[PDB]
RNA sequence: GGCCAGAACCAGCCCUACUGCAUUAUCCUGUCGGGGAUCAAAAUCCGGCGGGCAACGAAGUGCAAGAAUCUUGGGUCUUGG
RNA sequence: UUAGGGAUAUGUGGCGUCAAAACUUAUGGGCUCAUUCUCGAUACGUGAAAAGGGUGUUGGUGGAUAAAUCCACCGGCCCCGAAAAUGGAUGACGCUUAAGCCCAAUUAGUGAUUGCCCAUUAUUCCUUUGGUAAGGGCGGAAACAAAUGGAGAAAGUGUAGCCCUUCCGAUGUA
RNA sequence: AUCGAAUCGCCACCUACAAGACUGGAGCUUGCUCCCUCGAAGGCGCCAAGUAUAUUCAUGAUCACAAGACA
């Protein structure tokens, strides 16, 4: 499946005044459903960081990163959640993917699954695409192989749901009822 | 372009087209397959004989909806079908109340010649001719929803 | 059950023929309890007639001990001031099988009775079911494809034989037999099965060639 | 429930594009009283005269994803005693 | 068997809109997904396929991981696997599966007259072999029986009883 | 016939098909240098430098207004003829 | 949020059976195994639980040492803490390649941007009723027996409402 | 014997059995190669008992429970 999380490069700033008429332009890279969460997300760091609200600023751009062409990759994803108790928590994790949307959406259903973090609470520090030799994770090294092989066992195997049944003849492909 | 008033005019479907061997839905000769003739005028109702010798269907009309045009067909030009006409098939009324007319008869007789003469000298005529002999029927397992005719 | 006099006699005066209705056999076997009991539940309501055999076979997932703990608190409920006419705890494998397809049936309608009365559940396979046809299976509710295989499961049958089912033997002894008498069955009339595949093999040089081309198309040569 | 609508679940006919098909086609719930009534062609084919009844309707839209159909009868609901009951799917109104 | 998924293994679309079409795993993403591409098939560009909808054939060509376009197909007609597994049973029954998909009515008549055809001559051959040698049930009863029948035919008194009921028929 | 049923056509609705414009570059190539891993490689990776449309069943990115008339879509026992 | 009926959409809530809907969807990613109040699964509703612990498993963070180790420290789910009186309640069954939990889809790296099911809600159609209702017509238009097109036409609060067209509202204790 | 019914696949090739971390068979190299019957069909049935040279079908008059049903 695709990846949810689309690459969003925000280019914007504050609204021009008497005491700022030159103001700075400010590049901002987000992973995001769509571009009305990324601006959402962009004027709140913009906030956070730089004192400028979204009522006083203005954005410049809100376009789509297109994604490199697909490759088996390692992508070092520098990732941040919150935590009532635990305060701000930052982390790096590997993972093996085609693209850096896809990565960081691995990234926020491992962060979700492991930690109970939503897409909220969670901010995305650096991805970015290391050799195998930098790869620390032996889960992750694992795939350098130059000959990896494996067979696929314990496969649930479903039918074309046109030809899918609910009896079927025990040794035979003759469906009864379907 | 053609009036709606007009004889000619017609919206019947491309498949339903004169020669097109057509199965049968209902009716007394239901699952037989017959041979679509023509249609007769003001938008009238398909006239079907596939040969009665070959499945016993005599010239008679059906709605369009109640068969299935396939799309094997036979070279009917050189079929009259001219002297099958809306009158053919008007009965006079009764008053105050097999055996088949000999009109009805020579009729069936001459355009069925015809037909099979022009089964016979089209190619795979006798793999045809042995088609319009054949029933369908729905049996347990068939899915006709995702046949193609 | 058994047939009335009267019955016998109209269908007698009638001058019909044997008649059996359509009735779908399901081989229990290595089945998933509840999928399976949702599965014919559904087609019991859906008006199908099924009978179900070696329900002594169907898994549960987890430990036995697990799951005779989880039948001995189903037993710990009874009716205190009169336990005749409180809970009924069934202990054979097919009873455990229609009580949990009844769990999921409207057994307090009449269409829910008529569909929990349309089942028929055995141990083993019976001499009366053997010959009938071919058996079924429900891929949804099969072991091989609902259970991780490295968690532990239990076998009805053997959950059943400590909770108070007697003929776990008998069970057993008769499914031997009836395993051992079509395995003869089978060793035999090899020879026929083996007749018509070459009477199939030695048909395509007889057929006409045109055929035979349809039917290489087809796949079928 | 609203006994306007009736689901019908057709053999073989598991998908909604496979119940897209159906839509329009003639639906037949036969079933049989206690007395001969009349009949289509009571004089004209006193054959078909028999304890034997029929109700139609017509398949209005799929139902689900799995291929079931929703069916209006002519005039008046189906009864309910004819659930889990055997039902005739047409293939007319041709459109092929 | 089991087949393994390695770099150059030939796999077989289960699911989804490249159903029943043939890659070659070109890379190996992680536990779950691949990378399949097949030069001779239009549809079947470099792409992600889920391991799930992936069916491992007995068939693997020498490629190394994220191998080029060029050496793949190089490696394809060198080892000729599309040519071998178009000689199989399986890829046959895809091909004849399609063609029932996209068959006629008359197609369907055909191959009906063709399979009755079969069957009439697997029923003429069965019943010559049957009458030399019985499988039948009733080819063997009958050889139960004729021994029995002929000792009990044999006596003056069925002879008689023979005679005299046949010369009334 | 003021009954029942089926097909035709009208009008109005209600569903579906059929898509153009703008974007892309953290991209696409080639070639050098590194770096990497191998039996040797290649690749992942990083710099130069030269090109450039990953190209319309490219992209799952913005917005789409494409007369179901050409080119007898479907439905209306959900309307009236 | 409520005139009385249809169609088509939704909302909250759902799609293993009961029970409509994924005939148990994907060609999505992880996590979890819980032996007698029997793991868990509905906010509100501690409408059941802590302090404290676990060499259960799987994730982080900072050290250390060198074939990879081991040291402290933080998550996640599970387990221990965790005892009441009729037999009993995730809702019943059951579920554990979940039918549990966290996240994300909508037919799946194929070619874009509405899976499906349920309201006295929305949109629309028909009818009623009532308006702080809005308009038209109302000087018989000419003609026109039966045997063999027709009727009616009231200057009007309220009627079988003078007739026609249009719009909007309609639940309710005292 | 009322009684008219609803139901619309037959089999004496399915109607034995087991397994999915496998269940065509080898090899050793243990995931590849080789061989095979090539690992994706229970058999029939569907209107000439069989694939051709046939042959009766009407007026049951265009839908109606198939107006019939020992396959
Ligand atoms: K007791
Ligand atoms: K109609
Ligand atoms: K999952
Ligand atoms: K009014
Ligand atoms: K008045
Ligand atoms: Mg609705
Ligand atoms: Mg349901
Ligand atoms: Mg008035
Ligand atoms: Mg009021
Ligand atoms: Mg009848």
């Amino acid at each position: 499946v695709k990846p949810h999380l689309r690459h969003y490069q925000v280019v914007g700033r504050e609204s021009p005044s008497e005491k700022n008429p030159e103001p700075t332009v400010y590049k901002f890279e987000v992973f995001a459903p769509n571009f009305v969460v990324a601006k959402s997300r962009f004027w709140r760091m913009m906030r956070v960081k730089n004192k400028v609200k979204a009522t006083h600023g203005d954005v410049l751009s809100c376009k789509v990163v297109k994604d490199a062409k697909l490759v088996a990759r390692n992508y070092l994803v520098d990732i941040a959640y919150y935590s009532q108790r635990c305060g701000y928590t930052r982390m790096v994790k590997e993972f093996r993917d085609v693209s850096k949307t896809g990565a960081v959406s691995q990234a926020y259903h491992d962060l979700a699954s492991r930690h109970r973090a939503r897409y909220h609470n969670i901010e995305v520090l650096n991805v970015k695409s290391i050799p195998d030799h930098e790869v620390k994770h032996l889960s992750i090294a694992q795939y350098h192989a130059p000959n990896l092989s494996f067979p696929l066992l314990q496969r649930r195997t479903k039918a074309t749901r046109k030809d899918r049944a609910i009896f079927v003849k025990k040794n035979t492909k003759r469906a009864v009822v379907a | 372009k053609v009036s709606r008033k007009s004889p000619e005019y017609t919206t019947l479907r491309k498949s339903c087209a004169p020669g097109a061997i057509a199965i049968i839905l209902a009716g007394r000769f239901r699952g037989r397959r017959a041979v679509i003739l023509k249609q007769l005028p003001h938008n009238g109702p398909l006239v079907v004989s596939g040969p009665m010798k070959y499945n016993g269907v005599p010239i008679r009309r059906i709605d369009s909806r109640y068969v299935i045009a396939t799309s094997t067909t036979v070279d009917i030009s050189s079929v009259d079908t001219a002297p099958i006409t809306a009158e053919v098939f008007q009965r006079p009324k009764a008053e105050k109340p097999t055996l088949v007319s000999d009109a009805r008869a020579q009729l069936q007789k001459k355009i069925d010649a015809a037909l099979i003469a022009a089964i016979k000298k089209d190619a795979q005529g006798k793999e045809k001719a042995g088609y319009l002999r054949s029933v369908f029927t729905v049996k347990p397992g068939d899915a006709p929803h995702r046949w193609n005719w | 059950a058994f047939p009335s006099r009267k019955d016998a006699f109209r269908a007698q005066r009638k001058g019909a023929k044997k008649h059996r209705p359509e009735i779908i056999v399901i081989d229990l076997k290595d089945h998933v309890l509840g999928r399976a009991a949702a599965v014919v539940a559904k087609q019991l309501l859906l008006g199908k007639k099924i009978t179900v055999v070696r329900c002594e076979q169907l898994n549960i997932a987890g430990t036995e001990i697990r799951n005779k703990i989880k039948y001995l608190q189903y037993l710990r409920k009874r009716k205190l001031t009169n336990p005749t006419k409180g809970p009924f705890h069934h202990r054979a494998p097919s009873d455990v099988f229609v009580r949990t397809v009844r769990s999921m049936l409207p057994r307090y309608t009449k269409r829910g009775m008529k569909a929990l009365n349309s089942l028929v559940a055995y141990e083993g396979i019976p001499p009366n079911v053997v010959r009938t046809g071919g058996r079924v299976v429900i891929p949804r509710a099969q072991r091989h494809v609902c259970y991780r295989s490295e968690r532990p499961y239990t076998v009805l049958g053997n959950m059943c034989k400590h909770v108070g089912w007697k003929y776990s033997d008998v069970v057993a002894n008769l499914e031997k037999a009836r395993v051992e008498k079509a395995s003869r069955h089978h060793e035999k009339q090899a020879k026929l099965r083996d007749a018509w595949k070459s009477a199939r093999k030695e048909a395509l040089a007889k057929m006409p060639k045109h055929n035979v081309e349809v039917l290489k198309k087809f796949g079928y040569a | 429930q609203t006994k306007q609508t009736a689901l019908v679940r057709v053999e073989n006919v598991n998908t909604r594009e496979d119940a897209t098909w159906y839509v329009g086609k003639r639906v037949c719930y036969v079933y049989h009283g206690k007395k001969v009534k009349r009949c289509v062609r009571w004089s004209k084919a006193p054959a078909r005269r028999s304890t034997t009844r029929a109700l139609w309707g017509r398949v209005t839209r799929p139902h689900g994803n799995a291929g079931m159909m929703r069916v209006k009868f002519n005039g008046a609901s189906v009864p309910a005693s004819a659930i889990g009951r055997r039902i005739r799917v047409y293939l007319y109104p041709s459109q092929i | 068997k089991s087949h393994y998924i390695c770099a150059g293994r030939l796999v077989r679309i289960l699911r989804g809109p490249r159903q029943d079409r043939v890659g070659v795993i070109v890379d190996i993403v992680d536990a779950n997904r691949v990378l399949v591409e097949n030069p001779e098939d239009a549809k079947m560009w470099r792409h992600v396929q889920n391991l799930k909808n992936v069916e491992p054939l007995k068939y693997c060509v020498s490629v190394s991981r994220n191998c080029s376009a060029k050496a793949l197909k190089d490696a394809l007609a060198s080892s000729k696997a599309l040519e071998k597994y178009a000689k199989t049973r399986t890829a046959a029954r895809v091909e004849a599966k399609k063609a029932c998909a996209v068959s006629t009515d008359f197609e369907r008549y055909q191959l009906r007259v063709a399979r009755r055809s079969r069957a009439h001559w697997a029923r003429k051959v069965f019943d010559e072999k049957d009458a030399k040698t019985p499988v039948s049930w009733h080819k063997v009863a009958l050889k139960k029986m004729l021994k029995k029948a002929a000792k009990m035919d044999s006596t003056e008194g069925a002879k008689r009883r023979m005679q005299k009921a046949i010369a009334a028929r």
